[PDB]
DNA sequence: TATAATGGGAGCTGTCACGGATGCA
DNA sequence: TGCATCCGTGAGTGCAG
C-alpha cells in the first residue's frame, strides 16, 4: 500500500490490528482441536463450527476443567509361574500375562474391601481397622469377584482370570519386583497412573492456569468473586481444557519464554527486535505484541 | 452522507458483549487500576502520572497530549523515558506494567462494546436544546465515567450501572449548554418545576393557573411576585434575523435603535456645552476657574473631598473650599447674563 | 451511584435556464 | 473523444411590513 492510499475501516483495522474471528460452539460440544493449537482455513474446529482463515486458535472461557492428578505407589499381585511374562517394567497396554485357564487371585490378609475402580482395570486395598493391611492391583482381565465395603477373610477368591491379562494404558509399571514360592510368583509393581477430577467453571469466574500446567496442592486454578466456590488443586496434578465458550481463531505468532519479558502488552514491532529472555527470542513478523 | 446512520454503523461493527466477556473486560480494568498504585509505590511517581503513560503506549503514540492536573508536559520523551524507569523492574514488579497495559486495553473494548446502549437512551432525550449526537456523546461522556467506577464484584450486569451515569450526564447538558443565557443547573432545575406543576394546574382548572395559583401550589417561600420574577429570567432571548413578513426582505433586527452609540444631536450638544463652559472660567478668573476646574474634570474628574484638595492647590485646605464657593458664586452671577447654560439642563 | 436495559427518524414534492465538472458507450 | 447528467447559482426597484 502506498502513500496516499484510500482504505476503508474495515482494511485499516486489518492492517493496523490484524485478522482475527472468534467463532461460537454449541454450548456443552467440545473442541475438535484445542488450545494454543496452529489451524488454517476451512479446518474443522468443533461438530458444527470451521474456521475461515489461518491462525492460532485459542480458548475462551472453559465451563469444564479436568485435572489429571499424579499418583506413584505400591500394590501386589500373585499368579501362577508358568502363566507370567518376565520384564522388569511393564510400560501401559503392556501384556503383562497369560493364563491357560482361570486362575482365582485370592486374599491374603483378612478385612474389608476398599475397591477402587479405574477406566480400564481396578484397585482393591483391604484394612482391618482403618489402618491399611494390603494393596492388590487387578490388571486387565481380572474381574473383581467383591464390592466396595466387604469382608474377607484370607485366601477367598477377590477375582478371576482369564486368558491374556495386560497394563491398563493410563497405568506404569515403574519398577517389577518378583518373588518365587510354591507354583506362582508375586509381583509388589511400583505402579503410577492417574485419575480425572472434573471440575465447573463459572461466567463470574476465571481459570488462572494455562493448558498442561504442573500444579501442586495449594495451587490455585480457578478464581471468582467469594473465596469459596475457588478450585484449589488438592494436590500434584496437571490441568487440561475443554468445553470453551468459543474459540478464537486469531492470526498471529506465538513465542514462549523462560524469564522476565522485556517487551510490555501494546508495543508495536518489526521482525528481529528482542522480545524477551535476555536477547534470545525475537520476532519473526510485522506484528502487534499480547503478552 | 447522513451523519448518524454513520455513527449508527460503526457502533454496529464492535460486537455485543457475552457475559463472561463483559465480566473478563471489568475485571482486567479493576486489576490494572490496583496494579497501577502498587506501580505507583514501588517506584513512588504518581499514579495518574504513570496512568497516562500506560495510556499512551496501549493507544500508540498517534495521541498523547500535556495532560491537565499532571505537573510535567507528557511529550513522547518523557514516555519513552518513564516507560524506561518502568520496564526496569525485576519480573515481581514489573509484573504490573503488564498488568495496567492490559487494563487499559480492556478499559476501551468495554466502552466501545457499549455504545449503542447509549444511543438507546440519547435518543429519547431529543427536542430538548441538543442535538442527538450532542447527546449521543454527552451520553458516551458518562459512559467513560461508569467504566473507571464499576464493581464487576457485585454481579451486576453493566448495562444496569451505566444506565445511571449515561443519563446523568446527558441531564447535565441539557441543562449546561442548551440556554443561549447560561443558568446555573439548580436554576434550571426548578424553573422545570414550574412548568411541570403549572401544566397540572392547568389539566385541573381548565384553564392557564396566575401567577398565585401557581405560588400557593408551589408551597411556601413562593408568593406570586416570586414565580413572576423567576419567570422573566427563565425566559429565552429571539433572533435578532427573525423573519418580519411572509417575504424575506425584512429582519427582525432591522426595526431595532442603536441606544448606545451617542446620535448627532447628542454628539454636537456635548461638544457646546463642554466649550460654553470653557467659555465661562476664563470668564472672570482662571486660576479660580482652575482650582474648580480641578475640584472635577474637564475630562476624567477629580472630586473626592478634602485630601488632595489638600495637597498642591497652592493655598490651604478649607480656603481652596471658600474660592470654591465663590469661583461658583461668580458663575451664578456671570450666568446672569451669559444666560446661554439653562437649555442645556433639558 | 448498582434488577435490566445495547443501531434514528422524518423525508415533501407544480420553476428554470446556464455554466461548469464528472461519468460512460 | 464526444455527450448525457448532476450540482450549484441566479432570478427588478422603492414603500407599507
Amino acid at each position: 500500500v502506498e502513500k496516499r492510499q484510500l482504505l476503508t475501516d474495515e482494511e485499516y483495522r486489518e492492517l493496523r490490528y490484524g485478522k482475527q474471528e472468534t467463532y461460537p460452539l454449541p454450548p456443552g460440544v467440545d473442541a475438535l482441536v484445542k488450545d494454543g493449537e496452529e489451524v488454517v482455513k476451512g479446518q474443522e474446529l468443533a461438530p458444527g463450527v470451521v474456521s475461515r482463515l489461518d491462525g492460532v486458535a485459542l480458548y475462551r472461557f472453559p465451563r469444564r476443567v479436568r485435572v489429571e492428578y499424579v499418583k506413584k505407589e505400591r500394590a501386589g499381585l500373585r499368579l501362577p509361574l508358568a502363566a507370567w511374562v518376565e520384564k522388569e517394567a511393564y510400560k501401559p497396554g503392556e501384556i503383562l500375562a497369560e493364563l491357560p485357564e482361570p486362575y482365582l487371585f485370592r486374599a491374603e490378609e483378612e478385612g474389608v474391601v476398599e475397591l477402587k475402580e479405574l477406566e480400564e482395570g481396578a484397585f482393591l486395598v483391604l484394612r482391618r481397622e482403618d489402618e491399611p493391611v494390603a494393596t492388590y492391583f487387578l490388571p486387565v482381565g481380572m474381574t473383581p469377584l467383591v464390592v466396595h465395603g466387604e469382608i474377607v477373610e484370607k485366601g477367598q477368591p477377590l477375582a478371576e482370570a482369564k486368558g491374556l491379562l495386560r497394563m491398563p494404558r493410563q497405568v506404569r509399571a515403574a519398577q517389577v519386583e518378583a518373588e518365587e514360592e510354591g507354583e506362582t510368583v508375586y509381583l509388589t509393581l511400583f505402579l503410577e497412573w492417574t485419575e480425572p477430577k472434573d471440575y465447573r467453571v463459572q461466567p463470574h469466574m476465571n481459570v488462572v492456569v494455562p493448558e498442561g500446567a504442573r500444579v501442586e496442592a495449594g495451587d490455585k486454578i480457578v478464581a471468582a468473586i467469594d473465596p469459596e466456590e475457588e478450585v484449589i488443586a488438592e494436590a500434584e496434578g496437571v490441568v487440561h481444557l475443554h468445553e470453551p465458550a468459543s474459540i478464537l481463531v486469531v492470526k498471529a505468532r506465538v513465542y514462549p519464554f523462560e524469564d522476565d519479558v522485556e517487551v510490555s502488552t501494546g508495543d508495536r514491532v518489526a521482525p528481529g527486535d528482542v522480545l524477551a529472555d535476555g536477547g534470545k527470542v525475537k520476532s519473526d513478523v510485522y506484528g502487534r505484541v499480547e503478552v | 452522507s447522513d451523519p448518524v446512520r454513520q455513527y449508527l454503523h460503526e457502533i454496529g461493527q464492535v460486537p455485543l458483549l457475552t457475559l463472561e466477556e463483559e465480566v473478563e473486560l471489568a475485571r482486567k480494568v479493576e486489576e490494572g487500576m490496583e496494579a497501577i498504585k502498587k506501580l505507583s509505590e514501588i517506584t513512588g511517581l504518581d499514579p495518574d502520572l504513570i496512568r497516562e503513560v500506560v495510556r499512551a503506549k496501549i493507544l500508540g503514540s498517534a495521541r498523547v497530549r500535556h495532560i491537565p492536573g499532571l505537573k510535567e508536559t507528557l511529550d513522547p520523551k518523557t514516555v519513552e523515558e518513564i516507560d524506561q524507569k518502568l520496564k526496569s523492574l525485576p519480573k515481581e514488579h514489573k509484573r504490573y506494567l503488564h498488568i495496567a497495559r492490559e487494563g487499559e486495553a480492556a478499559r476501551q473494548h468495554l466502552i466501545e462494546a457499549n455504545l449503542r446502549l447509549v444511543v438507546s437512551i440519547a435518543k429519547k432525550y431529543t427536542g430538548r436544546g441538543l442535538s442527538f449526537l450532542d447527546l449521543i456523546q454527552e451520553g458516551n461522556q458518562g459512559l467513560i465515567r461508569a467504566v473507571e467506577k464499576f464493581e464487576y464484584k457485585r454481579r451486576f450486569k453493566f448495562s444496569t450501572y451505566a444506565t445511571w451515569w449515561i443519563r446523568q450526564a446527558i441531564n447535565r447538558a441539557i441543562a449546561d449548554q442548551a440556554r443561549t443565557i447560561r443558568i446555573p443547573v439548580h436554576m434550571v432545575e426548578t424553573i422545570n418545576k414550574l412548568s411541570r406543576t403549572a401544566r397540572q394546574l392547568q389539566q385541573e382548572l381548565g384553564r392557564e393557573p396566575t401567577y398565585e395559583e401557581i405560588a400557593e401550589a408551589m408551597g411556601p417561600g413562593w408568593d406570586a411576585k416570586r414565580v413572576e420574577e423567576t419567570l422573566k429570567i427563565a425566559q429565552e432571548p429571539v433572533s435578532l434575523e427573525t423573519p418580519i413578513g411572509d417575504e424575506k426582505d425584512s429582519f427582525y433586527g432591522d426595526f431595532i435603535p442603536d441606544e448606545h452609540l451617542p446620535s448627532p444631536v447628542d454628539a454636537a450638544t456635548q461638544s457646546l456645552l463642554s466649550e460654553e463652559l470653557e467659555k465661562a472660567l476664563s470668564k472672570l478668573s482662571e486660576r479660580e476657574a482652575m482650582v474648580l476646574k480641578l475640584r472635577k474634570g474637564l475630562i476624567d474628574g477629580r472630586e473626592h473631598t478634602l485630601e488632595e484638595v489638600g495637597a498642591f492647590f497652592g493655598v490651604t485646605r478649607e480656603r481652596i473650599r471658600q474660592i470654591e464657593n465663590k469661583a461658583l458664586r461668580k458663575l451664578k452671577y456671570h450666568e446672569s447674563r451669559t444666560r446661554k447654560l439653562r437649555d442645556f439642563l433639558d
